[PDB]
């Protein structure tokens, strides 16, 4: 049958403002038919890394629920989103399980989150008394209390903000310059299988 | 526990002066490339966020105690966090010794002499008086040029360094000092491990050490200037006493390097400029660069990033906008590298891009370092490691490989000779100069030398250590020393003499790895990976380390050796030997003409 009902990447991908990595913003894509030639097929989506499934098979293998997690970081903390790696963004930030099935997609976006006086709308998460379970989020502002002493809530010494800021500016080394993150997490359930790529005559 | 509190208030202050740090060097650089009120202004406010932070963390980084500390780099990193410097004073005697030092730079930079006779013809050191000390020829308008920004500095700054001695001693007795030549020398100082561990008090020492054979190449080079300039000056030099103050193709005779049209050896044989094949192949300063960075890339050291090619000026602008002529490399922060420099397509540009991005590699390659070890091992590794970059672009075979110098170019034993004297007199004849002066300020910090008693102390060093007299007595109503820059602004200068030794070992230690089988001065460490990653496994360190261990892993030795330095001028050493057979080798201490 000819196929309509394209799955929103468009929205995810193509989208005027992205989200911090400690409020990762996520979306649920159900019941549509994704294709995943678009991302391979343009130039500007560098980092193009998949685990557990071939990119070549992406259209043919197809799952129940797919989760499209977008944030921001810098160019060197990229390796950092990938199953069994350490770092600020892996442990406090945007954590992978060992056993991710999906891909991870990220691309340079100096036009887009670089300003001379600096972005300081991307935030990263620096200071946390646990590591993250994979797939949790924190978006607690609490002072982080490093020693004896309560904080109160008033910053100081021993008493950090744990937000700090990613203050992007288009002038900096490529491993600082901001980039685009799309993690696809790909799940099957017991529910059946509705996110199914194109077929041919 | 104290460690980890450390740890996680070092990751809290790192992002912070990043982003501060970055602010304050793009707003300076806007100041450098654009010179305006609205950008000084800019840079102002930039640098005082930036120190205002720098002391606020640093008045709470005193607060730890380092003898629980027990990993190295955390204990070093708040090492270099609790320096205080100069905030260490009362705000009172603070504001009194910027004042002091504000008024001596805006002294010495509208410093004015003016001639007899002639109330029109007045003139400033930097465009006009510079000119007379390289090129003039008259020993009686050197005699005036030399005489009268003496008088006219060291009677308006002997006050000034009068007090600014004892402020400056109050300043580094407030932060556990002994004197401010110990706070010089705390540069110096490496804690890290047994048997890498230097003390202050040791690099007197080891510098008077390096002094010790210094000083036959130094007699021997004296000499022959010596007789060369009674060649020049008839009556007016001795051949037993010490050169005048006048003569040494300086203001101060620090550098000798404008003496060589009166001290070539050979003038039939031309020099090794390539100004003209520049010329005839239509280079631009673009392919300066991009020569440097294939020499940068041949040796194994990284590319330059492309925020260097898109944000760094390479060229005058000629848009309106007025800049500094003097090449800077800069290390902005967040992976930012620029060079500043108004580069004409001639030879001396060439090896200062050579130079400059030597800089930038040494900054480059200590970015995997946290931010307060992001640094050189100590002042003088990060000129020596472009001093060794401008070593290597100059030689024939770098010359030869890359087209600026014909392939069937001979290299006589004449041209190095007189290449390598017109290097000893940029090179060897800078080394007394700066051993006496900073002997001088080390023990007039000290109080070695009684307040009185400055002048007549000094003027005995230069005819001891330098050989070099005063042509006219001065009384101590002068402050000779003062008339220099570095000294009226502040500057330590010990490691432009730690430069010039490291310089030469690190030169040794990239020829034996790069297994060159000729003299020293030919050397040439392009196409060579092995050489570059034995530079790059220093480069990376920062410091991070002691300074010992970066000079182990460079050169397998632990302190300055000038042994290199003697093996650069051997060729030249052993000709001066032949040519000093007959005439007297030193100088007396009383004044002879
Ligand atoms: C985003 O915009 C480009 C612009 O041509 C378009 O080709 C592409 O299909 C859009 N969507 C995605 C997911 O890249
Ligand atoms: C120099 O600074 C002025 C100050 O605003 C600015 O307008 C001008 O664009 C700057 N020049 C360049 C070449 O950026
Ligand atoms: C170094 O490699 C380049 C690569 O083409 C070559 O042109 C050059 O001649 C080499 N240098 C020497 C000294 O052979």
């Amino acid at each position: 049958p000819n196929i309509t009902n394209l799955c929103p990447f468009d929205e995810v991908f193509n989208a005027t403002r992205f989200a911090s990595v400690y409020a990762w913003n996520r979306k649920r894509i159900s019941n549509c038919v994704a294709d995943y030639s678009v991302l391979y097929n343009l130039a500007p989506f560098f980092t193009f890394k998949c685990y557990g499934v071939s990119p070549t098979k992406l259209n043919d293998l197809c799952f129940t629920n797919v989760y499209a997690d977008s944030f921001v970081i810098r160019g060197d903390e990229v390796r950092q989103i990938a199953p069994g790696q350490t770092g600020n963004i892996a442990d406090y930030n945007y954590k992978l399980p060992d056993d991710f099935t999906g891909c991870v997609i990220a691309w340079n976006s100096n036009k887009l989150d670089s300003k001379v006086s600096g972005n300081y709308n991307y935030l990263y998460r620096l200071f946390r008394k646990s590591n993250l379970k994979p797939f949790e989020r924190d978006i607690s502002t609490e002072i982080y209390q490093a020693g004896n002493k309560p904080c109160n809530g008033v910053a100081g010494f021993n008493c950090y903000f744990p937000l700090r800021s990613y203050s992007f500016r288009p002038t900096y080394g490529v491993g600082h310059q901001p980039y685009r993150v799309v993690v696809l997490s790909f799940e099957l359930l017991h529910a059946p299988a509705t996110v199914c790529g194109p077929k041919k005559s | 526990l104290t460690e980890e509190n450390a740890k996680t208030f070092l990751n809290n202050f790192n992002q912070e002066a990043e982003d501060l740090s970055y602010q304050s060097s793009l707003a300076s650089w806007n100041y450098n490339t654009n010179i305006t009120e609205e950008n000084a202004q800019k840079m102002s406010e930039a640098a005082a966020k930036w120190s205002a932070f720098y002391e606020e963390q640093s008045k709470t980084a005193q607060s730890f105690s380092l003898q629980e500390i027990q990993t190295p780099i955390i204990k070093r990193q708040l090492q270099a966090l609790q320096q205080s410097g100069s905030s260490a004073l009362s705000a009172d005697k603070n504001k009194q010794l910027n004042t002091i030092l504000n008024t001596m730079s805006t002294i010495y930079s509208t410093g004015k002499v003016c001639n007899p006779k002639n109330p029109q013809e007045c003139l400033l050191l930097e465009p006009g008086l510079d000119e007379i000390m390289a090129t003039s020829t008259d020993y009686n308008s050197r005699l005036w040029a030399w005489e009268g920004w003496r008088a006219e500095v060291g009677k308006q700054l002997r006050p000034l360094y009068e007090e600014y001695v004892v402020l400056k001693n109050e300043m580094a007795r407030a932060n556990n000092y002994n004197d401010y030549g110990d706070y010089w020398r705390g540069d110096y100082e490496a804690e890290g491990a047994d048997g890498y561990n230097y003390n202050r008090n040791q690099l007197i020492e080891d510098v008077e050490r390096t002094f010790a054979e210094i000083k036959p190449l130094y007699e021997h080079l004296h000499a022959y200037v010596r007789r060369k300039l009674m060649d020049t000056y008839p009556s007016y030099i001795s051949p037993t006493g010490c050169l005048p103050a006048h003569l040494l193709g300086d203001m101060w005779g620090r550098f000798w390097t404008n003496l060589y049209p009166l001290t070539v050896p050979f003038a039939q044989k031309p020099n090794i400029d390539v100004t003209d094949a520049m010329m005839n192949q239509g280079w631009d300063a673009e392919r300066i660069f991009q020569e440097a960075e294939k020499f940068f890339v041949s040796v194994g050291l990284p590319h330059m990033t492309q925020g260097f090619w898109a944000n760094s000026m390479l060229t005058e602008p000629a848009d309106g906008r007025k800049v500094v002529c003097h090449p800077t490399a800069w290390d902005l922060g967040h992976g930012d590298f620029r060079i500043k420099m108004c580069t004409k397509v001639t030879m001396d540009n060439f090896l200062t891009a050579h130079h400059e991005m030597g800089h930038i590699q040494y900054d480059m390659a200590y970015a995997r370092q946290p931010f307060l070890l992001r640094n050189g091992a100590n002042e003088g590794f990060h000129e020596a490691v472009g001093e060794i970059m401008s070593l290597s672009a100059a030689t024939p075979k770098h010359l030869k490989s890359i087209g600026l110098l014909p392939s069937d170019f001979q290299e006589d034993s004449e041209t190095e000779i007189n290449f390598l004297l017109k290097q000893a007199l940029t090179i060897v004849g800078t080394l007394p100069f700066t051993y006496m002066l900073e002997k001088w300020r080390w023990m007039v910090f000290r109080g070695e030398i009684p307040k009185e008693q400055w002048m007549k102390k000094w003027w005995e060093m230069k005819r001891e250590i330098v050989g070099v007299v005063e042509p006219l007595p001065h009384d101590e109503t002068y402050c000779d020393p003062a008339s220099l820059f570095h000294v009226s602004n502040d500057y330590s200068f010990i490691r432009y003499y730690t430069r010039t030794i490291y310089q030469f070992q690190f030169q040794e230690a990239l020829c034996q790895a790069a297994k060159y089988n000729g003299s020293l001065h030919k050397c040439d460490i392009s196409n060579s990976t092995e050489a570059g990653q034995k530079l790059l496994k220093m480069l990376s360190l920062g410091n991070s380390e002691p300074w010992t261990k970066a000079l182990e892993n460079v050169v397998g030795a632990r302190n300055m050796d000038v042994k290199p330095l003697l093996n650069y001028f051997q060729p030249l050493f052993d000709w001066l030997k032949e040519q000093n057979r007959n005439s007297f080798v030193g100088w007396n201490t009383e004044w002879s003409p």
